[PDB]
């Protein structure tokens, strides 16, 4: 029964967010310098609250909500607010999957979309945002999003992906109206095929040329940008949105495991796995980006090379990249008049500002992964297998989502008295897929980096502190550790307790103060938009109904808890 | 449009997948 619980706590586990989120996360906030929280908060963070989440699951053996209104009525909204936090998460996780989608249907095509650039016009070149920014990286930003150069610059709803996600919500319709119990040798199955396309990607990945500067990136903790408050607010969250904790669906999948079982090694191993899969998902993503800095660097080497030595008459090899700055200074020193004029025109390139800058966003993951595409010999195959792997985890981890959505409802007999499961769960697909045509605008990714940024981040930590305090002080500590004790032989350990009662909450309360003083003190919530003038990514500031939506998506689930309290006073009184 | 052929395909069959499941469900109960 141990292999069961946990191959689906890992299959619930193992999503998008190791092998897309963790990514880019670790590129935005400094590669190494946000490994190093990352791991600092996996072991305060992760462990001992997963652990918490399947004991509390196993000593109430009930619902989330049933769970949290067992221990004390005053305490039930929590149930309520871990729904609608998943609520979010699917609102907008889907859009993911139907970029996959696009992805795949654009892989049959022997001159792949993403490969060459289309012609200027004068059908001598090519265009002017292709050539600036890369195939991929215009195939992505301009041919799947068409992505707005403002946030308040948005026009209709795009066709494409919008077709694109309803046909990736008729397909989690379908899985969930065909299999329940089914996964028996998916299990075997849909655990092995992620893991061997990250190897063929990695055996291809660390071959590339200037691939190990990706991976000093990656490993270096550049201590300037180590003391940044919002690199360990996104490790925690990380952790929390890949752990699944909060969501209430991991309590829901401990309530069915037997009461003589080993939660201390399961959440353990869990946690483990989850990391160690996060971790050899963003080597190889980033030995693949390490690759493109580097062919940035020689590029831009290779065209000031090119703009001096058909100026002064060098000879054709004469003028290389380790003989740069010599024969620079000896044309200088040659004749300055003629060296004066283009002395704005020679620009300065260096690895680790292309590292910086080379590619940045929520779509780091697919553009980086079409550029190792691009690079191999039977591209068409590779680019099905590694869209077909990300359409597999996405799909995986959407119907454990819907799952904790669904499950309330059915439980609900109310509902249940008046429609079909069949119609419910129609219903609240139907729901979901109206909603989430927001991300498939002109601006919508725009909207869709609000939702991977606000809508369950903290409301995801907040959530959790409630359940930690719940259970350590007003349950009552000693009262959980004897029902535990007597469930399974062995009380819990000291660390455990430890880490459950003071370490864990202190870490939490201080990442939020800390979070909302930098936020203070700044005073200025920025976003990253694409310039295709530019051919890069620019900060702009937030407009004013930006912030009421991101306000309102951390607010209404938080303040879901305080109000449920105030309305079992109220009922009392 | 080569995509379109595919995501035609696709949706046609998971539409189907979907009507059969649906009526066999229900037919059922
Ligand atoms: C090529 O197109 C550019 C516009 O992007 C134009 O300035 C240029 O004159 C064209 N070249 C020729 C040979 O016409
Ligand atoms: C390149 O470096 C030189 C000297 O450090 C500086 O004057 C110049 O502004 C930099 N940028 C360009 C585009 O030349
Ligand atoms: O790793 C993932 O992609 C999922 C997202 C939802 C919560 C569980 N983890
Ligand atoms: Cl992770």
């Amino acid at each position: 029964n141990s292999l069961q619980f946990v191959f689906a706590c890992i299959s619930y586990a193992v999503g998008l967010g190791n092998v897309w989120r963790f990514p880019y996360l670790c590129q935005m906030y400094g590669g190494g310098s946000f490994l190093v929280p990352y791991i600092i908060m996996l072991i305060v963070e992760g462990m001992p609250l997963l652990y918490l989440e399947l004991a509390v699951g196993q000593r109430m053996r009930q619902g989330s909500i049933g769970a949290w209104r067992t221990i004390s009525p005053y305490l039930s909204g929590v149930g309520v607010a871990s729904v609608v936090v998943s609520f979010f998460l699917s609102m907008y996780y889907n859009v993911i999957n139907a970029w996959a989608f696009w992805y795949l249907f654009h892989s049959f095509q022997d001159p792949l979309p993403w490969s060459v650039c289309p012609l200027n016009g004068n059908h001598t070149g090519y265009d002017e945002e292709c050539e600036k920014a890369s195939s991929t990286q215009y195939f992505w930003y301009r041919k799947t999003l068409n992505i707005s150069p403002s946030l308040q610059e948005n026009g209709g709803v795009q066709w494409e992906p919008a077709l694109c996600l309803l046909l990736a919500w008729l397909v989690v319709y379908l899985c969930i109206l065909r299999g329940t119990e089914s996964t028996g040798k998916v299990v075997y199955f849909t655990a092995s095929l992620p893991y061997c396309v990250l190897i063929i990607y990695l055996i291809r990945g660390l071959t590339l040329h200037g691939a190990t500067n990706g991976l000093m990136y990656m490993f270096t903790p550049k201590i300037e940008q180590l003391a940044n408050p919002k690199a360990w607010i996104n490790a925690a969250t990380q952790i929390f949105f890949s752990l699944g904790l909060g969501f209430g669906s991991l309590i829901a999948f401990a309530s069915y495991n037997e009461p003589s079982n080993n939660c201390q090694k399961h959440a353990i191993i869990v946690s483990l796995i989850n990391s160690f899969t996060s971790i050899f998902a963003s080597i190889v993503t980033f030995s693949i980006y390490g690759f493109k800095a580097t062919f940035n660097y020689e590029n831009c080497l290779k065209k000031v090379s090119l703009l001096l030595t058909n100026t002064f008459d060098l000879e054709d090899g004469f003028l290389t990249a380790s003989n740069l700055e010599q024969v620079k200074g000896y044309l200088a020193s040659a004749y300055p008049s003629k060296y004066s004029e283009m002395f704005p025109q020679i620009k300065n390139c260096s690895l680790e500002s292309e590292l910086d800058t080379a590619v940045q966003g929520t779509g780091l993951a697919f553009i980086v992964y079409t550029e190792a595409i691009k690079n191999m010999e039977v591209s068409q195959l590779w680019s099905v297998l590694y869209f077909f792997m990300l359409l597999m985890l996405g799909i995986g981890s959407m119907l454990g989502n819907t799952a904790a959505i669904l499950t309330p409802l059915t439980d609900s007999k109310i509902i249940s008295s008046h429609l079909p499961k069949e119609a419910i769960s129609g219903l609240v697909c139907l729901v979901n897929c109206a909603i989430g045509m927001v991300f498939t605008m002109e601006a919508g990714n725009y909207w869709f980096d609000i939702f991977n940024d606000y809508a369950a981040t903290l409301s995801l930590l907040l959530i959790v502190l409630v359940e930690t305090i719940a259970v350590c002080y007003v349950y009552g500590l000693r009262r959980f550790e004897s029902d535990l004790k007597a469930m399974t032989g062995r009380a819990v350990s000291w660390y455990w307790k430890v880490m459950w009662a003071g370490v864990s909450p202190l870490l939490i309360v201080s990442l939020f103060v800390f979070y909302l003083s930098d936020y203070i003190l700044t005073g200025t919530l920025k976003y990253q938009a694409w310039d295709a003038s530019q051919g890069q990514l620019v900060t702009k500031d937030y407009p004013a109904y930006a912030l009421a939506v991101i306000g309102l998506l951390v607010a209404s689930s938080t303040m879901c808890i305080p109000l449920a309290a105030l309305g079992t006073f109220v009922q009392r009184r | 449009s080569i995509w379109l052929i595919v995501f035609g395909v696709v949706m046609g069959v998971i539409v189907v997948g979907i009507v059969i499941l649906i009526f066999t469900g229900i037919r059922d109960r």
